[PDB]
C-alpha cells in the first residue's frame, strides 16, 4: 500500500472511467437517433409526417418513450420464473454493449485495440441468443416459447456466414484487430477498401449482419403478425425497454462493423486522382483531423442505418423454413467460396 | 498473487463434474457434467500455459482442441439421445437396466 | 512525460481546438440543422432529405 | 530447514503463523539476491515472469519489513521505516511499469527498487 | 494496458440493467392483481403450460452447427498465420476447407438440412 | 502485462465464487433447461479466468463454440424431455447420492492436499526459458496461430477427419 | 514457402494417408450417386486396408524418426502394431458387410467409422506428443460411440451407447486431467521423451502431483483396455452391440490401448516404476481373478466373451509388467497377434451362427454338430485356443508369457494366471459340450431349422485364414518372436 501509486492509479481509474462514460451516453443518445431516424422515414417513405408534437420535430419522442417505459409498472409473470424473465433482456443487452469495445472512429478514438479484435465481437454477440431463449422460456407463454426457438433457429443458421465472412477480411488485412483493417484500407485509398475487393463477402455480411439484428426480412422470432410480440409478449415496463434498445444497439453496431470492415472506416481519399478536397482533408491532422474523422465515420455508418430502415418498410417477411433454407444453402457454400477466393488471391502476396 | 486458486477451482469443478456425473437421472445433465469436467481440465491447461508456457502457448492450444473434442461429443449426443427417445420415449438412464 | 507518446501537442491549443468544435457542434450547428429541418420540410427530395437526416 | 516458500503461496499467506524476525531478515536477504537475478529477465522483455517475480516479492516484503522493525535499533527505527516506505514506492512504480509494460520506466524503477532494498539491507545488518 | 478498460466495461455494461431495473423500482408503482398475473393468450384462457417438443429432423442443422463452429474457430488461427507462413498454411488449411465442403455436402444430400 | 493486484484477486475470488454457484445450479437442478442455463454462467465464467490468465484468443474460442452447444444443448433438452416442469425444482436426495457426495468429497480433497502443498511459484522461476517471448511476435493470437499451423499439424487434421466423421454420424444417428 | 518440410514428413504417415484417401473417395461416391453396391463398398475397403499394410511393409527397413515436429514416431515398436490394427480391419471387414447388410441399414457409414477407428487407431500407436495422445484416441472413441449403437433400433444397442458414451466420458477426461497434472508439474513439455527431463529441470519428480498424473493416466488406459473395476462397461456394450463392431472393439481396441499404455509407461515414466508396476500388478491379478470366474456364470455368448476378453489381457498386461530386460514387449506381441485370430475367429462363428439362426444363447448352440460340423469345428479350435490347450496358438502363447514373468522373479503373477488358466476350461468346454449334445429333446428350434446352403460366404474365408492360423502357428513360434524381440 504506497500512497504515492495509489493515488496516481484512482486517477488513472478515473480517466479510463470517462472514456466509458462518454460512449455510453452517447449510445444511448444513438439509441434515441435510430428510434426518431426509423420514424421519419418510414413516415416519408409512406407519405406521413411522423412524430412532431413530441419536441420541435420529435426530437424527444424517443426519450418520451424511454421515460414512460422507466414510468410503465414492471409486470412479471406468475406462472413463469422471475429470474430469467429479468436476466434474459440483461444478458442480451450486455453481449451486444460489449461490441462497441472495439469500434474505432479514429486511429486512437477506440476504447481498446484488443488484438483479437473482430472474433471477440463475434464471440459476444454469439450469447445474446442465449437470453432470447431465457426470456422465452421464463415468460411460460407460447408466443414467447415459439419466439424463443426461432430466435435461436436464426442465429444458429446465420452465425457462420458472417463468421466466414469476418475471416475472409482478416485474412486480407492480416491482423483481427480494427485499427489495422481500418489502416490496411487506408493504404490505397477509396479504392483500397475491401467492399470493391470483397463483394460476395459484402453482401453476405449484409444480409447474415440484418438476420443477426432480426430486422426485417428476418424479423421471425419478434413477428408481431405470426405471435403477438413473440419473445417480448409478456415483458412490460422497462425490460421491453431493454429489449428495444439491445435491438438497436445490434443495429448500429453492425452499420458500424459495415463501415469498418468493408468500407474505409474514417478513411477519404483517392490517391491515384487529383482530387484537391480528398487530398486537403487527408492533410488535416490534430483535433480537426479526429474530428472530421468521426464526420466520415457517422457519415458512412448513417448510409447502412437508412438502408435496413428502408429494407424493414418495402420488402415482405421471410418463412422460418425459408430463412433456414437461405441461411445453410445460399449463404454458407457462397461465403466458402469467397474465402477460398480471398485464400487463393492472397497467394500472390506472399 | 494468489493464481494457485484457479487450481483449487478447477479441482472443485472436476469434483463436482465427477458428482453430476454419477447421480445424474437424465443424460442430458449427465452430458453436461461432462462438459463440466473437461472444463475443469481445460482451466487447469490454461493456467499451466500461463505459469509455464508463456512462449510455446502448448496449453492453450491443447485447450483449443479439448474444446473441440467436447463439441465433438456435444454434436454425437445428444444424437444418441434422439434415438434413444425415438425407440424409448425416455431418458432416465438409471430406469434402463436390460443388459446385466 | 513517458515512453510511447511522442510530439504532443500542447494542451492549450488542444484546447483551443477542443472548444471550437464544441461551440461549433453543440450551440452554433444544431440551430441552423433544425432551422433547415423546419424550413424545407415540404420541399424535400429524396437527395435532401436524405442528407437532412444524416446532419 | 527453509522457513517459507516450500508449500503453495496461499497456504503459507493464509494458514501459517508467520516469520520470526530472525527469518525475516533472511527473507529480505532473498528478496533482494532475487531481484539483482531478475536484470536478465528484464532486459529479455518477459514481462509476465517480471510480474509474477514483482507480486510474490510484494507480498514477502509487506510481511518481513513489518516483522524485521524488532531487529532495527530504536536509534534508527523511524529511518529504516522511511527507507522500507521509500522501497515500497519504488516496488509499485516498478509494478506500474511492468503491466502496462515500458522498457525505459521499468529499468529505472528496477534501478531504484536496487539502491532501495540496497539501502534497507544496510538499516537491518 | 489494453484490457483493464475491458474490465471496467464489462461492469459498466453489466451495472447499467442493474441501475434501469432499480430505477423502475423506486419510480413505476405496483398494483398487483389476480387477473393482471394471468398469462396472455390473446384474450381466451390458456390451456396447458406452453411446451411444443418440435420434431427432430426439423432441428437435426444444430448438431451441423456445432461441429462448423469448431471449423471456423480453427480457420481463425490459420489465418492470422498466414502471411509469416507461406503456402505451407495454404495446403494445410485447404484440407480443413475441403472437409468443411464434403460434410456440407453430405449434410445437404442426405436432408439433414430439410424443413 | 496484467491488471493491478489487488483488482486480479478480487477478480478471481468473485469469479470463483460465480462459477461454484454456476456449478452447484447444474448438479442441483431438476430440469435440464436450468442446468444447462447455470451451465451457461460456468461457461461465460471460465472464459473470463481465460481473459485473465493471458488467453484471450481461447476465451473467445470458449463463448462461441461453448455458446452454441449450450444452445443446442437446450434446444435438445426441450425437445427430449416431458412438460415444462417448473415444478421439479431440486430432485430429492437419496442414499445413493449421500455416498457419491462423500466419495467426491474425499476426491477433491486428494485433489486440494497436494495443489495446497505444491510450490507452484518455484516451478516458475525454473522454467525460465520457456518464457522468452520472441520479440517480433506481438500479438499473441499470432503466436497461436504460427504454432498451431506449424508444431501441430497432425493433431490439426485428425480433428477434421474427427469432426467431419461426428457429424455424418450424429445426422445418420439422429435421422428420423 | 516450400511445402517441403512437411512434404517429406508427410511420406511418412503414407499408410494412414491411403486410409483417409479410402474414406474421403468412399465418402464422395456414396455422396454423389444415388445408388448402392455392396461390391464396390467391399473392393475400397478391402484396397485401404491392403494398401495401407503394403506401404508399411515397405517402409519397415527406414531409420526411425520423428516428424510433425515431435508429433509422430516411427520406429520398430510401433509399426508391428500399426500392423496388427490394419490386420484387425481386414479381416473385420467381411464380418462387417455382411451382417449390416442383412440388417437392411446403410453400410457405407459403417465402413467408414471402421476405417476412422483403424485411422484413430494406427496414430494412437504412434503419438509421440501429449495432445496426439488424447486426439487419436478420440479419433476411436468418438467412432466406438457412434458404432455399438448403430443398430439404432434394438433396445439394447441404445442403452449399450448410453453406457459407452458415459463411462468413456468419464474416462479420457480423468486421463487428460491425469495429463494437465503432468504437463503443469514438468515445465510445460508435452512430447513423451522430454517431460522427464523438464521433471528434473524443474526438480519435481517427486512431487505429489507426479503420482496424481500417473493413477489418472492409469485408470483412463485400463478403462481402454479394461483391466480390473474399469471392466463395467464392456460386458453390457458387448452383449448389446452387433457382433462385427464388438469384435473390432475386441482386437482393435486393445491393441492401441497396448501400445499407449506401453508407451506411456516406459518413455516418460520410468523413473517412478515401483508405482505403476504395482498399479499394474493389482489391474492385473483383479482382472483374470475377476473375469475368469464370473465367465463360467454367463448364458449369453457375447458377454461370455467379453468376460473372456477382461481375463486375457491380464495375460498381457504381464508382458508390461516384466519390462524390456526379459523379454517383456517382445510377448505382448506374439500373444496380442495370436488374440487376434482367436477372438476374430470365435467372433466369426459367432456371426455367421447368429446370422444362419438369429440368437445370441449359448443353451442355441446345442447340437451344432450335426448341422454344420465345420462351423461347430472351428468353433471349437477357436475356444480351445482361447483356453490355451496344447496344440493350438493360446497355449504357446501362454507359457511365452508365463517364461518371462517366471523369468522375472514375479511368481505370485504366474501362479494366478495358471490358476485362471485353469478356471478358464470350464468355459471354452460348456459351449463344446453343448455342441456335441446328440439329444435332440436339448436342440433347440433355432438351429433344427438351419440352412448351411450350398454357398461359400465371405465370412467363410476370413476365419479360414484364421483357424488354420491359430492351429499352425503352433510351430511358427519361433518366426514370430525374432520380429517382437528385435525392437527395442
Ligand atoms: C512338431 C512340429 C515341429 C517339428 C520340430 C521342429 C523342427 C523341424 C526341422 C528343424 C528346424 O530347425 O526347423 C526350423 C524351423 C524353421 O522355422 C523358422 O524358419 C525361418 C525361415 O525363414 C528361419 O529359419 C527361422 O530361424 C526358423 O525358426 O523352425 C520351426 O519353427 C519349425 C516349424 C516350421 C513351421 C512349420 C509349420
Ligand atoms: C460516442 C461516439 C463518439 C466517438 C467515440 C470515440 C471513443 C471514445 O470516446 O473513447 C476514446 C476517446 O479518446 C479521448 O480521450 C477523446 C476524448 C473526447 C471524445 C469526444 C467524442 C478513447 O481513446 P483513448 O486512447 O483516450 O482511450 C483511453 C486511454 O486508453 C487512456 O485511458
Ligand atoms: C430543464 C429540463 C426540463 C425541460 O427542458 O423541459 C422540457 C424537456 O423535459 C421533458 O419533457 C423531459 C425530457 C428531458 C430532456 C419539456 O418541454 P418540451 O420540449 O416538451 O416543450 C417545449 C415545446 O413546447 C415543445 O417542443
Ligand atoms: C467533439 C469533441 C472534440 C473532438 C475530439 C477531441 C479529442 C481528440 C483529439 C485528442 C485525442 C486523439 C489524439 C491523441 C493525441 C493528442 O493530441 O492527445 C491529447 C489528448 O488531449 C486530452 O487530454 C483531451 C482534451 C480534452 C477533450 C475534449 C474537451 C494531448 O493531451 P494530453 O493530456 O495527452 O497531453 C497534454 C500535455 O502535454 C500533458 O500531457
Ligand atoms: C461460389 C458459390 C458456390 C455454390 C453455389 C451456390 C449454391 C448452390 C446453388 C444451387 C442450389 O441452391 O440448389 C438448388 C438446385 O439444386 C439442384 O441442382 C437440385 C438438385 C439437388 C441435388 C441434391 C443436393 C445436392 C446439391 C449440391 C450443391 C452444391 C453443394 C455445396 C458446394 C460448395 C436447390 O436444390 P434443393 O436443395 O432444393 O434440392 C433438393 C431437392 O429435394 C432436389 O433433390
Ligand atoms: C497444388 C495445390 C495448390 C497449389 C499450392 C501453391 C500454389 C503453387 C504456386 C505457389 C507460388 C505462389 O506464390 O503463387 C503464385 C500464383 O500462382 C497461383 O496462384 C497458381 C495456383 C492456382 C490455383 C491454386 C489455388 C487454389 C487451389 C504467385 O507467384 P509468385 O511469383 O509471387 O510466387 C513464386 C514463389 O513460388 C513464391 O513462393
Ligand atoms: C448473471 C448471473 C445472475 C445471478 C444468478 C443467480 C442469482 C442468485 C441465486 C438465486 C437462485 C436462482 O436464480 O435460481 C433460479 C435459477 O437460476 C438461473 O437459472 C439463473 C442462472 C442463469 C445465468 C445465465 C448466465 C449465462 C430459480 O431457482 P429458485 O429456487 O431461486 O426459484 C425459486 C422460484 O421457482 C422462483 O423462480
Ligand atoms: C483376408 C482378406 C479379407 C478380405 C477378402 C475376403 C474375401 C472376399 C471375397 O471372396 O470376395 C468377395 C468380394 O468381391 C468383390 O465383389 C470385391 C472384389 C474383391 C474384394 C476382396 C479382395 C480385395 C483384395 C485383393 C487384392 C488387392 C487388390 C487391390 C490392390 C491391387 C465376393 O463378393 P461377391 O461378388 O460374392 O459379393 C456379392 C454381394 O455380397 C451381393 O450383395
Ligand atoms: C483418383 C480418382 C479415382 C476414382 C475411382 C472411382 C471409380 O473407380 O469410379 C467409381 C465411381 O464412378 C462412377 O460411376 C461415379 C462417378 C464418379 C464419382 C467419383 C467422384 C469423386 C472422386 C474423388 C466406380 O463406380 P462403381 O461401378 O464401383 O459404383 C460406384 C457408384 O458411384 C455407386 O454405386
Ligand atoms: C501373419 C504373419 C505371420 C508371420 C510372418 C513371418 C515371415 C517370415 C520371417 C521374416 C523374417 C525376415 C524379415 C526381418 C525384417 C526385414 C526388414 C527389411 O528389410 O524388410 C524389407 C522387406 O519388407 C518386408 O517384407 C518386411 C515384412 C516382414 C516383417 C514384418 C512381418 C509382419 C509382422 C509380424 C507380426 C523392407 O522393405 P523394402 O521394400 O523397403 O526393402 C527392400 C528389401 O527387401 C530390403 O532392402
Ligand atoms: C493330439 C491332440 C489332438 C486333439 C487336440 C486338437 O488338436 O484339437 C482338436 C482336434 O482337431 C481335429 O478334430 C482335427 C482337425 C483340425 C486339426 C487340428 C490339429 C490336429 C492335431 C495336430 C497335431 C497335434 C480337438 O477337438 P475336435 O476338433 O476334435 O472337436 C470335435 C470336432 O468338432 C469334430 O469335428
Ligand atoms: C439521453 C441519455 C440519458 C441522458 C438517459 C438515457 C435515456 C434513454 C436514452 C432511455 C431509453 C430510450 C430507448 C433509448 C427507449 C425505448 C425506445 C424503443 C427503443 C422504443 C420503442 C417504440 C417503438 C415502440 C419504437 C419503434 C417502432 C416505430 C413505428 O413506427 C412502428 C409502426 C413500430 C411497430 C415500432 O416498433
Amino acid at each position: 500500500f504506497s500512497r504515492l501509486e495509489f493515488l496516481k492509479e484512482v486517477y488513472e481509474t478515473i480517466w479510463m472511467l470517462f472514456p466509458i462514460l462518454i460512449l455510453v451516453l452517447g449510445i444511448t443518445i444513438g439509441v434515441l437517433v435510430i428510434v426518431w431516424l426509423e420514424r421519419e422515414i418510414s413516415a416519408s417513405i409512406q407519405q406521413r409526417i411522423g412524430p412532431e408534437y413530441a419536441g420541435p420535430l420529435g426530437i424527444l419522442q424517443a426519450l418520451a418513450d424511454g421515460t414512460k417505459l422507466l414510468f410503465k409498472e414492471n409486470l412479471l409473470p406468475s406462472r413463469g420464473d422471475t429470474y430469467l424473465f429479468s436476466i434474459g433482456p440483461s444478458i442480451a443487452v450486455i453481449s451486444i454493449l460489449l461490441g462497441y469495445l472495439i469500434i474505432p472512429f479514429g486511429s486512437r478514438l477506440v476504447l481498446a485495440d484488443l488484438s483479437i479484435g473482430v472474433f471477440l465481437w463475434i464471440a459476444v454477440s454469439s450469447i445474446a441468443p442465449i437470453g432470447l431463449l431465457m426470456s422465452g422460456y421464463g415468460s411460460n407463454n407460447k408466443y414467447s416459447f415459439l419466439g424463443g426457438l426461432r430466435a435461436a433457429a436464426q442465429s444458429i443458421s446465420y452465425e457462420i456466414p458472417l463468421t466466414l465472412c469476418v475471416l475472409s477480411i482478416s485474412l486480407l488485412s492480416n491482423s483481427s484487430s480494427t485499427v489495422d483493417i481500418v489502416e490496411a484500407q487506408s493504404k490505397y485509398g477509396f479504392w483500397g477498401w475491401n467492399l470493391w475487393r470483397q463483394p460476395i463477402g459484402f453482401i453476405v455480411f449484409i444480409i447474415s449482419s440484418l438476420a443477426e439484428c432480426e430486422r426485417l426480412p428476418f424479423d421471425l422470432p419478434e413477428a408481431e403478425e405470426e405471435l403477438v410480440a413473440g419473445y417480448q409478449t409478456e415483458y412490460s415496463g422497462i425490460k421491453f425497454g431493454l429489449f428495444y434498445v439491445a435491438s438497436y444497439l445490434n443495429l448500429l453496431i453492425s452499420s458500424l462493423f459495415v463501415t469498418v470492415l468493408y468500407l474505409g472506416g474514417w478513411n477519404l481519399s483517392i490517391p491515384y486522382i487529383f482530387i484537391s478536397e480528398f487530398f486537403e482533408i487527408n492533410k488535416i491532422d490534430g483535433v480537426f483531423g479526429t474530428t472530421i474523422g468521426i464526420f466520415i465515420t457517422l457519415a458512412k455508418t448513417f448510409l447502412f442505418l437508412f438502408i435496413p430502415i428502408t429494407t424493414r418498410w418495402t420488402l415482405p417477411r421471410l418463412r422460418m423454413d425459408q430463412l433456414l433454407n437461405l441461411g445453410w444453402k445460399f449463404l454458407l457454400p457462397i461465403s466458402l467460396g469467397n474465402l477460398l477466393l480471398t485464400t487463393s488471391s492472397q497467394l500472390f502476396s506472399l | 498473487m494468489i493464481l494457485e486458486h484457479v487450481l483449487v477451482l478447477s479441482a472443485f469443478l472436476f469434483s463436482i463434474g465427477i458428482y453430476g456425473l454419477v447421480t445424474s437421472r437424465n443424460l442430458v445433465r449427465a452430458l453436461m457434467c461432462l462438459e463440466l469436467i473437461l472444463n475443469a481440465v481445460n482451466l487447469n491447461f490454461v493456467t499451466f500455459s500461463d505459469f509455464f508456457d508463456s512462449r510455446q502457448l502448448k496449453g492453450n492450444i491443447f485447450s483449443i482442441f479439448v474444446i473441440a473434442i467436447a463439441a465433438a461429443e456435444a454434436a454425437i449426443g445428444p444424437a444418441i439421445v434422439s434415438s434413444i427417445y425415438r425407440n424409448r420415449k425416455s431418458i432416465r438412464i438409471n430406469q434402463s437396466n436390460l443388459l446385466n | 512525460a513517458v515512453t510511447g507518446v511522442n510530439n504532443q501537442e500542447d494542451l492549450i491549443w488542444v484546447l483551443l481546438k477542443a472548444g471550437v468544435v464544441g461551440f461549433c457542434y453543440f450551440l452554433i450547428m444544431p440551430p441552423i440543422i433544425m432551422n433547415w429541418l423546419r424550413i424545407r420540410w415540404y420541399r424535400r427530395n429524396l437527395l435532401e432529405m436524405y442528407f437532412q437526416f444524416m446532419f | 530447514e527453509f522457513k517459507w516458500g516450500t508449500r503453495s503461496f496461499i497456504w503459507e499467506r493464509f494458514f501459517e503463523p508467520g516469520l520470526s524476525p530472525e527469518d525475516a531478515v533472511s527473507r529480505i536477504k532473498n528478496t533482494a539476491e532475487g531481484l539483482h537475478s531478475l536484470r536478465h529477465m528484464l532486459e529479455t522483455m518477459s514481462w509476465r515472469y517480471v510480474i509474477f517475480y514483482i507480486r510474490l516479492k510484494q507480498a514477502y516484503l509487506k510481511q518481513d519489513m513489518k516483522s524485521a522493525m524488532i531487529m532495527v535499533p530504536e536509534g534508527r527505527r523511524d529511518d529504516y521505516s522511511n527507507a522500507a516506505n521509500e522501497l515500497v514506492d519504488n516496488m509499485a512504480e516498478f509494478d506500474y511499469y511492468v503491466r502496462t509494460p515500458k522498457v525505459y520506466e521499468s529499468y529505472v524503477s528496477y534501478e531504484k527498487t536496487l539502491k532501495s532494498i540496497d539501502n534497507l539491507l544496510g538499516f537491518l545488518a | 494496458y489494453e484490457y483493464d478498460i475491458f474490465w471496467a466495461f464489462l461492469i459498466i455494461s453489466s451495472v447499467i440493467p442493474i441501475l434501469a431495473f432499480l430505477f423502475s423500482g423506486i419510480l413505476a408503482p405496483i398494483s398487483k392483481g389476480p387477473e393482471k398475473l394471468s398469462s396472455y393468450e390473446s384474450g381466451i384462457e390458456p390451456m396447458g403450460d406452453a411446451w411444443l417438443q418440435f420434431r427432430i429432423r426439423y432441428y437435426m442443422f444444430a448438431l451441423v452447427f456445432v461441429v462448423f463452429d469448431v471449423e471456423t474457430v480453427f480457420l481463425y488461427p490459420w489465418a492470422m498465420s498466414f502471411d509469416i507462413l507461406g503456402v505451407s498454411v495454404f495446403i494445410e488449411a485447404l484440407i480443413f476447407v475441403l472437409i468443411l465442403i464434403v460434410g456440407l455436402v453430405y449434410a445437404w444430400r442426405k436432408g439433414a438440412l430439410e424443413w | 502485462m496484467d491488471l493491478p493486484g489487488p483488482i486480479h484477486d478480487f477478480l478471481l475470488v468473485f469469479l470463483g465464487s460465480g462459477l461454484i454457484l454456476g456449478a452447484l445450479g447444474v448438479v442441483l437442478f431438476t430440469n435440464p433447461i436450468f442446468s444447462a442455463f447455470s451451465l451457461g454462467l460456468v461457461l461465460v465464467c471460465i472464459s473470463l479466468f481465460y481473459i485473465l490468465a493471458n488467453s484471450h484468443f481461447v476465451a473467445s474460442a470458449q463463448l462461441l463454440i461453448y455458446v452454441g452447444a449450450i444452445n443446442v444443448l437446450i434446444i435438445f433438452s426441450v425437445m427430449f424431455m416431458s412438460g415444462p416442469e417448473y415444478d421439479k425444482k431440486f430432485q430429492l436426495w437419496t442414499v445413493g447420492d449421500g455416498v457419491t457426495s462423500l466419495v467426491c468429497i474425499s476426491l477433491f480433497v486428494s485433489l486440494i492436499s497436494t495443489i495446497l502443498n505444491t510450490s507452484w511459484y518455484g516451478i516458475i522461476w525454473t522454467t525460465k526459458s520457456n518464457q522468452i517471448l520472441e520479440q517480433d511476435l506481438i500479438n499473441a493470437s499470432q503466436q497461436i496461430g504460427i504454432h498451431l499451423s506449424t508444431d501441430f499439424f497432425l493433431p490439426f487434421e485428425l480433428i477434421s477427419i474427427i469432426l467431419l466423421v461426428s457429424l455424418i454420424g450424429a445426422i445418420a444417428v439422429a435421422r428420423q | 514457402k516450400a511445402f517441403h518440410l512437411l512434404l517429406f514428413d508427410g511420406s511418412l504417415i503414407f499408410p494412414e494417408c491411403i486410409l483417409i484417401f479410402g474414406l474421403i473417395l468412399l465418402l464422395m461416391i456414396d455422396s454423389t450417386s444415388d445408388q448402392k453396391d455392396i461390391p464396390w463398398l467391399y473392393f475400397i475397403s478391402s484396397t485401404s486396408l491392403v494398401m495401407s499394410i503394403t506401404a508399411l511393409l515397405f517402409r519397415w527397413r527406414e531409420e526411425p524418426m520423428i516428424s510433425f515436429s515431435g508429433n509422430f514416431q516411427t520406429n520398430n515398436f510401433n509399426e508391428i502394431f500399426q500392423f496388427l490394427i490394419l490386420l484387425c480391419s481386414t479381416l473385420c471387414i467381411p464380418l462387417s458387410v455382411e451382417y449390416i447388410e442383412c440388417t437392411e441399414m446403410a453400410l457405407t457409414e459403417f465402413l467408414l467409422f471402421i476405417l476412422t477407428a483403424t485411422l484413430g487407431g494406427m496414430f494412437l500407436c504412434g503419438a509421440n506428443d501429449l495432445i496426439t495422445i488424447f486426439v487419436a484416441p478420440e479419433c476411436f472413441s468418438l467412432c466406438s460411440y457412434l458404432l455399438s449403437g448403430y443398430t439404432k433400433k434394438d433396445v439394447r444397442s441404445n442403452e449399450a451407447t448410453t453406457k459407452y458414451l458415459l463411462m468413456g466420458g468419464a474416462s479420457s477426461s480423468i486421463l487428460v486431467h491425469g495429463f494437465s497434472w503432468l504437463y503443469g508439474s514438468s515445465g510445460g513439455e508435452i512430447e513423451l521423451q522430454e517431460i522427464v527431463n523438464g521433471l528434473i529441470n524443474t526438480q519435481m519428480y517427486n512431487s505429489p502431483g507426479i503420482s496424481i498424473a500417473l493413477i489418472f493416466i492409469t485408470v483412463g488406459i485400463g478403462f481402454k483396455l479394461s483391466p480390473a473395476p474399469s471392466h463395467q462397461w464392456t460386458p453390457d456394450v458387448y452383449e448389446g452391440s452387433p457382433t462385427p463392431v464388438v469384435a473390432f472393439l475386441s482386437v482393435t481396441s486393445k491393441v492401441a490401448a497396448s501400445a499407449s499404455a506401453t508407451r506411456i509407461f516406459d518413455i516418460p515414466f520410468y523413473f517412478s516404476s515401483n508405482e505403476w508396476h504395482l498399479l499394474l500388478e493389482i489391474l492385473a491379478i483383479l482382472s483374470m481373478i475377476l473375469g475368469n470366474l464370473i465367465a463360467i456364470t454367463q448364458t449369453s455368448m457375447k458377454r461370455m466373451l467379453a468376460y473372456s476378453s477382461i481375463g486375457q489381457i491380464g495375460y498381457v498386461i504381464i508382458g508390461i509388467i516384466v519390462g524390456d530386460s526379459n523379454d517383456g514387449y517382445a510377448s505382448m506381441i506374439t500373444y496380442m497377434l495370436f488374440y487376434i485370430s482367436m477372438n476374430l475367429g470365435t467372433f466369426a462363428c459367432i456371426v455367421l451362427f447368429g446370422l444362419r439362426t438369429g440368437t445370441d444363447n449359448i443353451r442355441d448352440y446345442a447340437g451344432l454338430y450335426t448341422k454344420d460340423p465345420f462351423l461347430a469345428l472351428s468353433l471349437a479350435l477357436c475356444l480351445l485356443s482361447l483356453g490355451g490347450l496344447p496344440p493350438l496358438a493360446g497355449f504357446f502363447g501362454k507359457i511365452y508369457l508365463f517364461w518371462c514373468g517366471w523369468q522375472a522373479g514375479l511368481y505370485f503373477l504366474v501362479l494366478i494366471g495358471l490358476l485362471t488358466s485353469v478356471l478358464s476350461i470350464y468355459y471354452y468346454l460348456k459351449i463344446i459340450k453343448l455342441l456335441m449334445t446328440g439329444r435332440n429333446q436339448e436342440i433347440t428350434p433355432h438351429v433344427r431349422n438351419y440352412r448351411r446352403s450350398p454357398l461359400r460366404s465371405k465370412n467363410s474365408i476370413e476365419f479360414s485364414m484364421i483357424v488354420c492360423v491359430i492351429a499352425s502357428t503352433i510351430p511358427g513360434i519361433s518366426m514370430n518372436p525374432i520380429i517382437t524381440i528385435a525392437q527395442d
